[PDB]
């Protein structure tokens, strides 16, 4: 919530479809990058090479 | 440590020398503060190469001058209007860049100034 | 929409230049005039283009890491807050520099220690010394009203490490404007600079009010080494044994006896009392600072 | 429990030694043998904590920047994949290293170069070569075992390409590459003065190439001809990263990342390809993230 | 480089066949050379290794005792003395240049996935 705030923040406007739900939901909740505030950069980093993957892009 | 001097009541179109001292010590200043308005700045110069800057207020009117063996600058204002009624005050002073704002250099530090006021 | 400033790829104790910054931002949305001498030398100025509320961002930059201390940076610190920028404002942005890292070494002798072959600073613990990283550069951002410099936001930086770890810290914020912007401890491992302090020391990170470039590494270490690490632009302090403190509204402690295992503390961050709070501060900086701009509606 | 490991502070084309793991490792979970020498120096032996399925992140390492071409590395790639891995099973780790910066430069006149004042490699080009100013490109970070007598790779996560020395004047991430077929050649990068990344097998035809597992991974060094301009240039990262030129050198991977064939003062070295083990189950697709040197996480699943 | 094994052949429960396998064109980095073998169906397995220098010898527990490795520098051969033969011993016998990370640690084919024919061992 403050977590999501801060994501938002360092990833920007970003969409991911509904075949990448699993892919979302393992970055965002089942690593170190995305549960660790130190990291969050990191997060946004990856959370944006999703995005912009053939499969999430749709 | 500045001491300003030099201030006092005068008419419109009078005129008054202001003086400033420092100690310890590129550039120095003149900034004014009227009722109800900010500081804003009037006049710098240059101790070495008495190179000046001026607000368009006072441009053709007011004259700066230092005496670098005395620590010493001043301020001529001749032809002086009720809009310039302000306490002046003293500082070393630095900018950015050309055309850029002109600040005090000692952040914070400032003197007691003088009173300047001008009846109409 | 966004402007993004950055260091204009410079690195190290001292700020960027004119053509560093305009190569750096050719064919992006940032124009910046970059201090050439003195006090605000490799302090960009920026041209508020209109009225309106912005959010900016600050990062200040991570400290080094030691010669046997590197697991990770002290990252430096992000804060943000909204400003309601009037018509013809201009912004005075420094962007904080990264600590210098103890390795690889900056000679034959302190790439040795890097290497782990010699011992020679913990065996003598004329003192020998060396190993630890400089303190980074925090980010200021600044504007001059009514005849003086205003602080905006400062974004702390990291303190460098140690030298050594140990065989087995919440961000700091002043948001008044009458807190005295002074330096961190510190000794022969220099303390971070502030807004106004005054450098006791070479090694010191200096203050906005001093130029704000990185403390140089200890000179007993360069005795010993022939090298050590400097503090980044933005007030980062220099390295000796024990690391630099970090830059800032208030810079970060160094220990006062160089102890082998002491990292430097980091800067003290600042937030304006008029702007709204966005994000709380947070230390996410890997390398050097930075600010981002946006329009916020 | 989780088990991290790192370049155990190494930074360059050179891997790590015993002593420097060593210290990097001591009060952890992690405990390694590093290779001494050869083909493997360098290389971390883990053995594994006993049998069970173990979820391994890989992560390459970044490239270089370029002396007027530095908003951004190119990121090392993070892969990651679950292995049921049994007893008495030992793992082989490389951690690939950063691809050198061109700045700071390691002489006076590449210092020059950097602060933007000279142009003359510029001017040398477009008309006893003049070059320099690139980045080298990043090592990836190997994961593999010994099985039937085979070195058998698990995990290669990508390095990035370096920086080319310039960037076009008007410019305002290509995705990531991925292979999963265990036949598939492990061949090496593209290059010239620059040198592409090292594969898994490939051979290094220059001293610039990045060279691969099967020669040792050390990243490429600098071009000579830039070395004679500017007395020194960025080398590519342990785990065959490319060495610098003008142009960018190539990301190391199972496949090596191109890097241009004729110097080219705007071209970027590409990255690496990763590679994911068609037997494990994949956890997180390839993500480029990594901003500094490469490093592996192991937790149990 | 090039490396080609013969002595294989067919043979009862217990006696001996004595492998070689010759080297041309050395890499004067490889100092060790192993035996492998693949039964059918079953993946490739180490034997045993030796060094060319010292004729040191590491040898897998099925064939300790019974197998000896030995070598000779001048010619570049390497030999596996097969004693006290068993059936389950049936494989195809291969030889490599081989290393190994650090003492202790397994042995590999230096020249990833080069391999010969072998030589046909059948009990
Ligand atoms: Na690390
Ligand atoms: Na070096
Ligand atoms: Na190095
Ligand atoms: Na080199």
């Amino acid at each position: 919530n403050l977590k999501d705030k801060f994501i938002k923040h360092f990833t920007g406007p970003v969409t991911f479809s509904p075949e990448c739900s699993k892919h979302f939901h393992r970055l965002y909740y089942n690593t170190r990058e995305c549960s660790t505030p130190a990291y969050y950069k990191r997060c946004a980093r990856l959370l944006t090479r999703l995005a912009v993957s053939p499969l999430c892009s749709q | 440590q500045l001491q300003e001097s030099g201030g006092g009541l005068v008419q419109t179109g009078g005129s008054l020398r202001l003086s400033c001292t420092a100690s310890g010590r590129l550039a120095m200043g003149w900034f004014r503060q009227a009722p109800g308005k900010e500081r804003e700045f009037v006049a710098a110069i240059s101790w070495s190469t008495g190179i000046t800057d001026y607000s368009d207020s006072v441009k053709g009117r007011f004259t700066m001058s230092r005496d670098n063996a005395k620590s010493t600058v001043y301020l001529q204002m001749n032809s002086l209007k009720p809009e310039d009624t302000a306490v002046y005050y003293c500082a070393a002073v630095d900018r950015h860049s050309p055309g850029s704002a002109w600040y005090n250099r000692n952040f914070g530090s400032w003197g007691q100034g003088t009173q300047v006021t001008v009846s109409s | 929409g966004s402007w993004l400033f950055s260091t204009c790829g410079a690195s190290g104790r001292h700020g960027p230049t004119q053509t560093q910054c305009d190569g750096a931002y050719a064919g992006t949305s940032v124009v910046v005039t970059v201090g050439a001498a003195g006090q605000l030398r490799g302090v960009q100025l920026w041209r508020v283009p209109g009225p309106g509320q912005y959010l900016i961002s600050a990062y200040g930059a991570a400290g080094g890491k030691g010669a046997k201390n590197h697991l990770s940076r002290a990252h430096g610190v992000f804060v943000s807050a909204i400003f309601s920028l009037g018509l013809g404002e201009s912004l005075y942005i420094l962007v904080g520099q990264q600590g210098e890292d103890a390795c690889p070494g900056g000679s034959p002798e302190s790439q040795l220690v890097c290497l782990g072959e010699s011992r020679a600073v913990e065996e003598h613990a004329r003192r020998w010394a060396g190993g630890g990283g400089g303190g980074g550069g925090a980010t200021y951002v600044f504007r001059v009203r009514a005849g003086e410099l205003e602080p905006l936001l400062v974004a702390a930086g990291g303190g460098g490490r140690a030298y050594l770890r140990p065989r087995d810290s919440p961000e700091k914020l002043e948001n008044r404007s009458e807190a005295p912007g002074s330096g961190g401890r510190g000794g022969a491992a220099g303390g971070g600079g502030g807004w106004t302090s005054r450098a006791p020391s070479p090694q010191a990170g200096r203050s906005l009010q001093e130029g704000a470039e990185g403390g140089q590494g200890c000179s007993e270490a360069w005795a010993t080494l022939g090298w050590a690490a400097a503090g980044g632009f933005g007030g980062g302090g220099g390295a000796c044994t024990a690391g630099g403190g970090g830059g800032g509204y208030r810079g970060g402690d160094a220990s006062e006896t160089d102890n082998l295992w002491a990292d430097g503390e980091d800067g003290v961050s600042f937030i304006h009392p008029s702007s709204e709070l966005f994000l709380q501060p947070l230390a996410v900086t890997e390398n050097h600072g930075e600010v981002e701009i946006r329009r916020h509606g």
